[PDB]
RNA sequence: AUGAUCAGGUUGAUAGGUCUGAGGUGGAAGUGUGGCGACACAUGGAGCUGACAGAUACUAAUCGAUCGAGGACUUAACC
RNA sequence: AACAGUGGUAGGAGAGCGUUCUAAGGGCUGUGAAGCCAGACCGGAAGGACUGGUGGAGCGCUUAGAAGUGAGAAUGCCGGUAUGAGUAGCGAAAGAGGGGUGAGAAUCCCCUCCACCGAAUGCCUAAGGUUUCCUGAGGAAGGCUCGUCCGCUCAGGGUUAGU
RNA sequence: GACCGAUAGUGAACCAGUACCGUGAGGGAAAGGUGAAAAGCACCCCGGAAGGGGAGUGAAAGAGAUCCUGAAACCGUGUGCC
RNA sequence: GUUAAGUUAGAAAGGGCGCACGGUGGAUGCCUUGGCACUAGGAGCCGAUGAAGGACGGGACGAACACCGAUAUGCUUCGGG
């Protein structure tokens, strides 16, 4: 199955969309280990799509991500980064985009913190 | 609901018995020098199998 | 749910004020018992 | 033989003795470590505490970093704070904030 | 519920990807045609797909550590 | 010496024990009194010595007197501490991510998205409160967690009317 | 003073008719003791501090800011026997 | 070392009882700046020449007690020292 992460399906929804922007600004997360579990899966469907990178693919994937800024000088927005850069870093290797290290817990609650970067 | 005795001191501590927490699982780190866990990346050396991370 | 007690100043010193109770007779004795007695706040 | 204590340190001492009790009687160097490695409350306070029975060495009498183990350490009871937390009825409920005393008594061997 | 159980932990298919499917929703966008028009057609059972089942070492199950045997009297019987 | 007797509530009688003062006589005390703590001592009882440790200045004894004179219970009263129990609760709500401070960061600050209210959860202004306002420091207590933070603490500063 | 010695004795030995409660009349607490002298902890180490460990003062530091003595409830730590 | 069936120490996750050392808490002992009840004496009123009792304010910083009153932590003028 797939978790609840503790929140009902409209702000879970905006929450990993939320996260899986921010992994594509700046390519690694710091966040609690089952966010980035179920982190995982959704940005390496969105690589997939890049990968195959054509427009029916950009209009998919802006209906999920959203519009910030990636590279301010070239006012680069993250989905066209994404769907340049990054597909065409990972094209050849069907699968698997997303490495996970875990670490201690915070301070705060003992929430089990993990890394994740894109690689 | 109600405690109708009050509950003695064996009691009290046979209770308490499995309230006791354990030890986590330490494994000496891939840089050498010290303590980490297993499956987290190291908090000093900062690196997780052999390889390093920032 | 308005409670028992509003303040208002004006009120306060109306009915409980040190003229209020050196008007009457019976306050000039609430006066001077508690003079006897001490208080530091003497009258309202 | 070298002996620190915390002296009223805001903390109960239930919860200190949970995680005082697992470093009884064992080397101190990996000692530190089990106990830096546990999240718990009372953690950071027996961390601090412990280095600072150690750091009994350094202008004092001389033992060293190595062979050196706890004897006895234990947690004992400070003054309780009083606090009054209300609650429902107007009942106006009694808490107890509890403080401890955390002694460690560090000998070589 | 957590414990627990079971499948697994690099000589490996345990889980997530990728690819192929089942099944479900059902005719995607973008084009072009007809039409003033809302629209209907072809591209094309197209497009999309949570849990489902097969392959695939792509990513994660790494280095570690801890526990855990050495065995008394008699009757039978033979070193 | 002999004989007999010796359960016991209400009750009645007789013997006593102990405490604080007060006189009389005696003496004990920094070479350690009172009190406290621990002992396997003595008497029929209430109790009373002895020896250690603590303690660091007052106190027994003899005889008599006078009592605020003896606690286990009164849903007694006051103070302290247990039990529940590491339990219930943590007081209507969408944040998340990157930077920065810091000894420590989910909770502080900066930025980008997202979300909520919008005949209001916006803007004025009564009653009322009385510095809670601002600036700079600090984090023992208050903050139902944390807190480098503030409506908390500290040191300054701030309210100008002929309409 | 054959009166009390800080749950006593005035409510009040202590900034008490205070704090606090009540709209008001009114009600009404708790809270004494370092040392003879502050001689009240220079200096060092841990630490952000607090707090400790040392060094020093004293007759005493277990005497270090509820600081003479420190009973009991309660709570801990090693253990002889089970 | 095989039988076979018999007999028994042994342990401790923890705990119970004794001992020792702690902390908490402030009983007890000791002490008194206070209070109570009296004895002997004095005194038994103050106030428009503004009382009792307060508010405000006064000091080399500022709070509170206490003292005082824009002459404000006091002054003049007799005595003591």
């Amino acid at each position: 199955s797939y978790r609840k992460l503790g929140r009902t399906s409209a702000q879970r929804k905006a929450m990993l969309r939320d996260l899986t922007t921010d992994l594509i600004i700046n390519e690694r997360i710091e966040t609690t280990e089952t966010r980035a579990k179920e982190l995982r899966s959704v940005v390496e469907k969105m690589i997939t799509l890049g990968k195959r990178g054509d427009l029916h693919a950009r209009r998919q994937a802006a209906a999920y991500i959203r519009n910030e800024v990636a590279n301010e000088e070239n006012n680069q927005d993250a989905l066209q980064k994404l769907f340049s850069d990054i597909a065409t870093r990972y094209e050849e290797r069907q699968g698997g985009y997303t490495r996970i290290m875990k670490l201690g817990p915070r301070r705060g609650d003992g929430a089990p913190m993990a890394i994740i970067e894109l690689v | 609901a109600v405690p109708f005795r009050r509950t003695s001191k064996m009691k009290k501590r046979l209770r308490r018995t499995h309230f006791k927490l354990n030890v986590p699982g330490m494994t000496e780190c891939p840089s050498c020098g010290e303590m980490k866990l297993s499956h987290r990346v190291c908090k000093a050396c900062g690196s997780y199998n052999g390889k390093d991370i920032n | 749910m308005k409670r028992t007690f509003q303040p208002n100043n004006r009120k306060r010193s109306k009915v409980h004020g040190f003229r209020s109770r050196m008007s009457s007779k019976n306050g000039r004795l609430v006066l001077a018992r508690r003079r006897r007695k001490g208080r530091k706040v003497l009258s309202a | 033989q070298a002996k620190a204590v915390a002296r009223t340190v805001r903390i109960a001492p239930r919860k200190a003795r949970l995680v005082m009790d697992l470093i009884r009687g064992k080397q101190v160097g990996e000692a530190v470590s089990i106990l830096n490695l546990t999240p718990r409350a009372a953690s950071p306070i027996i961390e601090k505490v412990l280095k600072s029975a150690i750091a009994n060495a350094e202008h004092n009498y001389e033992m060293d970093a190595n062979n050196l183990v706890i004897s006895q350490a234990f947690v004992d009871e400070g003054p309780t704070l009083k606090r009054f937390r209300p609650r429902a009825m107007g009942r106006a409920s009694q808490i107890n904030k509890r403080t401890s005393h955390i002694t460690i008594v560090v000998s070589e061997k």
